[PDB]
């Protein structure tokens, strides 16, 4: 059939094949977790609580490997590299609550939060995220509880009959975001309002993922 | 002597009823389960070591629905077995080799999806790389080694209207056999897909303590009384009646039900994964 | 003051440029190949599938004996093959996933790869402890790297996502040349057949010719509407052919410095990952985002072959340095080598 | 550097057994399948067992099959032979060699300098057993073999070798043609069917030494009775 | 600081890109015909070669 060394060679290539094969399952029980957002929405807050190309974090948590990879240093066209990320597990998209009525400083008449709304309108119906769950981070609300007090949120939102106090104002803001998700059956936005005094946002980010993991493997089974 | 007929009082109507149900599950077996293999041959993307096990099912019963099915619909339409014994001996054979392969293959789906699941580090570390093949033939080798033992004994049941066995020599070993097949037949059918609504449920009502089921619930019924509607009255009937006391219409209720699973498993497990119609959709592109 | 002035005096030699390619269009590719035949259908067939990726293809390379290839996955591995018996030879785990392009040296030695870490790694194939590691790491782009060729085992020229192509020696790591002059993206490089041009697209719809080693942009193509994804050489290095997408092909000419041929169908809407050339230039492979492989005459611009095999998008494709095959990889993990049969 | 030294061999009585060992260093010791060929005082060299990579393949001489054992410690870079029921015909020097097999490789290429026991198919015609010359001259040794070693399953398994005296062989010549590495230019190979030779043009004063020819075109492993350069 | 400079080298790159000689498209059109036509028969995927000559059959 064939030689000894054509033999010995074929040998070699299923040992290339099992090896491959073991390294792609134990990369397949990975969390692969593209961050995106806007510059200093606590970014770096939620990567010091979870502890000039790509940035990638590899960290561990309840024996499951996280991997999350931040592309903001990337100063290249997007349309060209974004497909690199269709098939990430979630998308960590941080917005901090703070900012409804500041304003930008390069064009100084738009809102910062509506920037965050055409950011979010950007990544969520995207066409390589249409299956892409995205995690939605809310953050320095101590700071929103001290701010929607005294400034009201109408300044952003003309169409807000409900009250100013701090639970109708972040229910109102979440459901503002949540609403911008044009394919609402293929993928789900999991909301958190954090600080920067909490211990609990990794354990967010394990539940939600763990429940992202889960209708994933439904999915592939066939129960879905 | 051993006769060959099946012609009684009561069965006059309900061969009917059979037979227009038995040119059924003759054609949603050839088209439901060469779908199946169709697009588990063509593409090779899902041929997975959880999907091997649904070749495994929709062999199992391809078999039955192509082979076995036409000529147990003749049977009962013309209520004498038209061929000879040495032809009643091998279908009594085949017919229940294929019921315990796809009776197994649906137990080890069920732990191939509580794997896949609830422990996914487990999943390969059982199903190896030809672990599968070593568990797809022991399904095999099981239904047909404890078969085998009851070969003379394959007459023509007029009672079923069928070559099976007679359930008064299958005594007491046939009778322990559905007694093995019922209790692993719903404790793994039932206990795996309940841990698995479980696990979907302890997984969605984690993310409760952040605030301020429906499919995969109708899917773990639909896998459960579509099995539970085939087995459980056969092997319910034949173990308790020890003589054949119950009348024939009873029996081939109880005999007809077993038809249904393979109609079912290509609706189930095909039409319904979400790889298989995703390959029909890849297939009908290319 | 004097960019207004110097911005019209721009218009007035770019306009002067204008009418010097339009002083030399006699007559286009069409009218003067209406004459000659057509190469009919051609058909061909798969051979080998190489299995073993698990994820999106990017770049295949293949070897200059016609019979090894490169190919990159961004399940972080480069896998050497075989093609003729589909023998994996080498599998090289790379330290950044995100791999965009590959590249195999001429002679054998040494695997070129680069993707989103801007760092364009060197490998040694034949080393004597047995194993491939990492010869070199060209670091000193700020983009991502998009395209990749080696001269030697000693010089390479990158193309990058901050505008630049560089050509670098591995042996001391440096850049000898910077190549600047590009406004958008670098999305792919073709060397010459005699190595002393390349030409190179980028998203501002633009092909630059370059010199290697003045440094100079010899120069500058337009003609394309969107971002040009793939170049490559005719086989006599004068004329070359890009792919964008706009569903458009073209062919410039290097002497006569204007488009001569366009490669659309009406049928196509969808972009363009991949072009190249057959062995006497006759066949021009464009690898589409249809999911098909589409296949020209490069000669007459009728759609002469298709090449659909694939479960996802044509990514890379390649022929051979004798023309034997095609060796097309796709987002479906699989790659496939084509030819036909008498 | 790349190294494997081997150990375990002395004096024993007949019909015992005893372990060699050969512990690599500098090299992918997992990535290599390993042989030991053996050779007896004042002979030539005759192949005696193969393990694979992974231990996937073993093969032995059928002089010594069922009574040594090859066995590999990957995580301790441990080559193994195990020696039952020694006779007094294993009387021999033992090389642990480095052998890898993909498209391009160069196989045989890291003899071990050997260990000394003392205890008390296709046939390589290589009948020019002594060649004599002075530096300077062009030498040719030739070497046939029992069946042909080309055919349309592409090359052509001759592997030419040479040990200097007092020192492990050297792989020359792989696959009839292609000269080794760390080896000069002046050594050439050619042939063609059954018939194949080696050219040693220029020749300096370290070429003296024993030749030999072998075929990898099927196992069991065949060398040639040597080939003597002198003076 | 930048404009004028960055205005002057983009005047200074596009009067050398200028101050090159074109064929006429004719000429480059013809070149390549025959480029084509004199390399065909080399060509296996144009002219396909028969199967006992074929590397991947
Ligand atoms: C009389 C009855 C038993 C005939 C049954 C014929 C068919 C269904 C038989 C039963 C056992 C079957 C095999 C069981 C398991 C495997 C391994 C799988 O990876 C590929 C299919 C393969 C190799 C099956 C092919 C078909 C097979 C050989
Ligand atoms: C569960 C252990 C194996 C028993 C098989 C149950 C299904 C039997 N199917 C039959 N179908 C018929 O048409 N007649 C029969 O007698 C039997």
């Amino acid at each position: 059939t064939l030689s000894a060394e054509d033999k010995a060679a074929v040998e070699r290539s299923k040992m290339i094949d099992r090896n491959l094969r073991e390294d792609g399952e134990k990369a397949a029980r990975e969390v692969k977790l593209l961050l995106l957002g806007a510059g200093e929405s606590g970014k770096n807050t939620i990567v010091k609580q979870m502890k000039t190309g790509i940035v990638e974090t590899h960290f561990t948590f309840k024996d499951l490997h996280f991997k999350m990879f931040d592309v903001g240093a990337q100063r290249s066209e997007r349309k060209k590299w974004i497909h690199c990320f269709e098939g990430v597990t979630a998308i960590i998209f941080c917005v901090a609550l703070s900012d409804y009525d500041l304003v930008l400083a390069e064009d100084e008449e738009m809102n910062r939060m509506h920037a965050s709304m055409k950011l979010f309108d950007s990544i969520c119906n995207n066409k390589w995220f249409t299956d892409t769950s995205i995690i939605l981070f809310l953050n320095k609300k101590d700071l929103f509880e001290e701010k929607i007090k005294k400034s009201p949120l109408t300044i952003c939102y003309p169409e807000y009959a409900g009250s100013n106090t701090y639970e109708e104002a972040a229910a109102y803001i979440q459901c503002q975001f949540e609403d911008l998700n044009k394919r609402k059956d293929t993928k789900e936005i999991y909301t958190h309002f954090t600080c920067s005094t909490d211990t609990k946002n990794v354990q967010f980010v394990f539940d939600a993922v763990t429940d992202v993991i889960i209708k994933n493997n439904l999915k592939d089974c066939g129960l879905f | 002597d051993a006769n060959f007929s099946c012609y009684h009082e009561s069965v006059l109507g309900y061969r009917y009823v059979a037979v227009s149900w038995g040119v059924v599950v003759a054609v949603t077996g050839t088209v439901g389960n060469v779908l199946t293999l169709l697009a588990l041959a063509i593409q090779p993307k899902l041929r997975t070591r959880f999907n091997l096990l649904i070749a495994n099912l929709t062999l199992a019963d391809l078999l039955y629905c192509t082979l076995l099915q036409p000529f147990s619909v003749d049977t009962y339409l013309h209520l004498h077995w038209r061929t000879g014994a040495t032809f009643c001996r091998v279908f009594g054979l085949l017919l229940f080799a294929s019921n315990s392969v796809s009776i197994l293959t649906l137990c080890l789906i069920a732990l191939g999806r509580y794997l896949l699941i609830a422990h996914p580090k487990l999943f390969p570390q059982v199903f190896s790389a030809k672990g599968i093949v070593l568990a797809l033939v022991s399904t095999w080798v099981v239904g047909v080694a404890s078969f085998a033992p009851l070969w003379p004994i394959y007459i023509l049941v007029p009672v079923v209207c069928t070559c099976s066995f007679d359930r008064i020599r299958g005594r007491p070993y046939t009778t322990i056999l559905m007694g093995i097949y019922f209790v692993l037949g719903l404790s793994s059918v039932g206990i795996f897909y309940c841990l698995i609504h479980r696990q979907v449920k302890r997984a969605a009502q984690a993310l409760d303590q952040y605030k301020l089921f429906g499919k995969v619930t109708r899917m773990c019924f639909a896998v459960f009384l579509c099995f539970a509607l085939s087995y459980i009255p056969f092997l319910l009937l034949n173990i308790l009646d020890a003589r054949v006391q119950a009348p024939r219409v009873v029996h081939m209720l109880a005999a007809n039900l077993t038809w249904l699973n393979g109609c079912i498993n290509p609706v189930l497990y095909a039409a319904m994964n979400r790889q298989f119609r995703q390959a029909y959709g890849s297939i009908l592109k290319r | 003051s004097e960019l207004d002035q110097l911005r019209q005096e721009a218009e007035q030699l770019k306009n002067q440029i204008r009418d010097a390619r339009k002083a030399c269009a006699d007559a286009t590719l069409s009218q003067i190949t209406n004459n000659i035949d057509p190469v009919g259908r051609i058909q061909m067939r798969t051979r080998r599938t190489l299995r073993g990726h698990l994820a999106k293809i990017y770049a295949m390379h293949w070897g200059t004996d016609s019979r090894l290839l490169v190919s990159a996955s961004q399940d972080g591995k480069l896998i050497i093959w075989d093609s003729y018996t589909t023998n994996k030879v080498h599998a090289i785990p790379l330290r950044s996933s995100w791999v965009m392009t590959c590249a195999y040296a001429p002679s054998g030695n040494y695997v070129a790869c680069g993707g989103l870490d801007n760092i364009c790694s060197i490998y040694n194939l034949k080393t004597r402890e047995g194993n491939v590691r990492v010869s070199r790491e060209l670091a000193g782009h700020t983009g991502y790297l998009s395209c990749c060729r080696f001269l030697d085992d000693n010089q390479i020229v990158t193309s990058s996502g901050d505008t630049t192509c560089a050509l670098w020696d591995i042996e001391t790591g440096q850049q000898t040349t910077t190549f600047t002059g590009h406004t958008g993206d670098v999305m792919s490089l073709s060397l010459a057949p005699d190595t002393r041009l390349f030409v190179s697209g980028a998203c501002d719809a633009s092909a630059k010719l370059w010199d290697v080693r003045e440094g100079m942009c010899r120069q500058t193509f337009t003609g394309h509407e969107s971002d040009i994804n793939a170049i490559c050489f005719f086989p006599n290095g004068n004329a070359f052919a890009t792919g964008s997408d706009d569903a458009t092909c073209r062919l410039f000419d290097l002497r006569a410095d204007q488009e001569l041929m366009t490669y659309s169908h009406d049928n196509i809407i969808c972009g363009i990952t991949s072009v190249s050339f057959s062995k006497s230039g006759r066949l021009l492979l464009a690898g589409y985002d249809d999911f098909n492989c589409n296949v020209w005459d490069a000669l007459k611009a009728d759609r002469a072959g298709v090449l659909a095999g694939h479960d996802n998008r044509v990514s890379c494709l390649g022929v051979t340095d004798d023309g034997m095959a095609v060796a097309t990889g796709s987002w479906d993990s699989f790659l496939k080598i084509w030819n036909g049969s008498s | 550097d790349v190294q494997l030294v081997e150990s375990g061999g002395g004096l024993v009585q007949p019909g015992g057994s005893r372990k060699l060992s050969c512990s690599a260093s500098g090299f992918a010791f997992s990535s290599f399948g390993m042989h030991w060929v053996r050779q007896a005082p004042e002979k030539g060299l005759e192949w005696v067992a193969y393990i694979s990579s992974g231990s996937g393949t073993i093969y032995y001489a059928d002089t010594v099959k069922g009574r040594f054992t090859i066995s590999r410690d990957d995580p301790k870079n441990t080559l193994f032979l195990q020696m039952t029921s020694l006779r007094s015909e294993d009387t021999a020097m033992y090389y642990c060699v480095r052998s890898i097999y993909y498209y391009g490789s160069s196989p045989f290429d890291f003899w071990g300098q050997g260990t000394t026991l003392t205890v008390s198919d296709i046939v390589m015609t290589q009948a020019t057993s002594s060649v004599p010359v002075t530096p300077g001259e062009s030498v040719s040794i030739s070497c046939r073999s029992s069946k042909s070693l080309l055919h349309s399953n592409g090359n052509t398994y001759l592997y030419w070798f040479l040990q200097r005296p007092g020192q492990s062989p050297q792989l020359l010549i792989y696959r009839m043609s292609n000269l080794a590495s760390g080896v000069p230019d002046r050594f050439s190979g050619s042939g063609s069917g059954t018939a194949f030779t080696l050219t040693i043009s220029r020749l300096e004063a370290e070429d003296v030494g024993v030749y030999y020819c072998m075929q990898h075109l099927e196992y069991p492993l065949t060398f040639g009775a040597g080939t003597k350069l002198e003076l | 600081t930048a404009s004028i400079a960055q205005a002057r080298k983009l005047v200074e790159q596009l009067k050398m890109e200028a101050n090159i000689d074109r064929i006429k498209v004719s000429k480059a059109a013809a070149d390549l015909m025959a480029y084509c036509e004199a390399h065909a028969k080399e060509d296996p995927l144009l002219t396909p070669v028969p199967a006992s000559e074929n590397p991947f059959r």
